[PDB]
């Protein structure tokens, strides 16, 4: 799977030179900065814009009832008692 | 021999040695944690070994909004929700059940706030097939907008 | 996130005291000045429909909403939460 | 200053995304994003603090800071320092 | 009157200051607290006589300068830095002009400078300079213009190690 | 305007650019842009590293003490007392 980069020079010193003062390879750190913030752009996520049909069915997600197959996770969950408690 | 509820990050809390699986999340607590807690971005919580500020697990809320598109009706309609941002255990303590003792406390204090504010469902973003799956289990539905988004519907009247 | 989007134009007449100023900060952080405006636009526009003012109708609901975030869920906060659902 | 227009090829749904926005404050569409992307521009360029520079540049540089104070550079230090602040 | 700069906390009433420019003006009224706690830039503050209504602000983070590592295909340039400091925004309320307060600011940011640059070593006090109007300020209060670009002045600060 | 564009060229796995894809494509970038910004300010983050000159926490201490003490007539003419 490869992955070519066009770069800058404005752009690839500034990333070799923090590369050669971790200790690491150039293509290890971009691609360890690449997926840190890939990550975290993805699990730091907070504004969902959906359409009518989409946030529809957000909307039938809240209005539906509890299976009882949802609901014995519920009780699982509530159930545990953390060992702070 | 004993560990303690969670509670908003401090300054003190030793992070350095927490080492969960993920480098993400490893990296993201000892260098973004208190950046963004102290920074009302999002709120940090951790559990700390019976008396230290060893940090062995830690979770982030943060709000978040669902919006209804300007362009059937197209009336600005938004809903509050809580975004379950990071939840990650040390690996010498995994399996003790603090992934879940965690995931319940979220689920508490995200109903505690939905009674203050109208906050209508937490989310979480399953990225690993693993965690979507702990993530079911324990009452999360898949959204209906991302497949690796899920919901914890909270429709307290 | 996984599909790929399909496009829609903004036109907007520019005064060059500001395009000059967005230009060279655009140049500095080697974006062109499209993608500089339309990631100025959209991080904004999120951090806008993100306010906690759109959910807190108060300077008091805004102390129970920081409160009650912060309070420990104690064995008694379990009842309580689950005794007023 | 003169008005020679910006054509922006945007996405979709990040054109979707700005209006909503814009309507929450009561702008348009144009001066909504051109005032962000103002803002956004001047403090990328006031809050700039990392400087990597070539040798020329870097000697130009130690060379600004080993210098002796000129007259002129002196006396400006002096009208800064002798001003009395209103809490002094 | 006014009293000494002190940093900024949520106590100080930061809503009515206008200083004539939006940029600096909305940054007080949106980023500045959340970046001073944040710890990325560091803000201080002046009031009026003991209202905490604030009339003039100025942030200073701090900043490096650095040899190019390769000025072309890795030649002989070794990792070298400068500590420095950054004043990025000064701004005093549109209608406390005149009555001399920007300069009183400016000197406060010279001074405090100069004593971190004893414990740490910084060199400079940098500054970026947007206007004409604005850079013929700070170079009328000693700021050479730097030599690597030009909207950037600098007063370099020099002592012993 | 654009400057001199001069190549990087990495491998990666299905595990990574499915990842960062996900992303880049999420907020309407490339993986090529999308990398740059990555690790550009990433760099510029640890190249901005306090400890770099800082040194230890005997000088992280009188730091923070310069840093938000107040500067009156004692401590200015006391700091002008060291510089002279």
């Amino acid at each position: 799977a490869p992955i070519n980069i066009r770069a800058k020079a404005s752009q690839r010193d500034l990333i070799d030179m923090a590369a050669n003062l971790v200790a690491k390879s150039r293509t290890d750190f971009m691609l360890d900065a690449a997926c840190r913030e890939a990550q975290d752009i993805l699990l730091d996520q907070r504004l969902f814009i959906l359409d009518d049909e989409q946030y529809d069915a957000f909307l039938a997600a809240l209005d539906a009832p509890i299976t009882a197959e949802r609901q014995a996770k519920i009780n699982a969950l509530m159930n545990r008692k953390s060992p702070w408690e | 021999m004993g560990i303690t509820a969670p509670t908003p990050l401090t300054s003190e809390h030793n992070l350095a040695d927490f080492c969960c699986s993920d480098h993400g999340m490893n990296e993201w607590l000892k260098k973004k944690a208190l950046k963004n807690h102290s920074s009302g971005l999002s709120r940090v919580y951790v559990i700390c070994i019976a008396n230290t500020r060893q940090v062995i697990g830690y979770y982030c809320l943060s709000t978040g909004s669902i919006q209804r598109n300007l362009a059937r009706r197209n009336a600005p309609e938004s809903l509050p929700v809580v975004v379950l941002g990071r939840l990650a255990i040390d690996q010498a303590w995994a399996g003790k059940g603090l992934g879940v003792a965690l995931l319940k406390d979220a689920v508490y204090r995200t109903m505690s706030i939905a009674q203050q504010v109208g906050v209508r469902a937490l989310i979480v973003h399953a990225l690993d097939d693993s965690v979507r799956n702990f993530y079911l289990k324990y009452a999360f539905v898949p959204s209906p907008f991302q497949s690796l988004t899920l919901l914890y519907p909270i429709t307290l009247e």
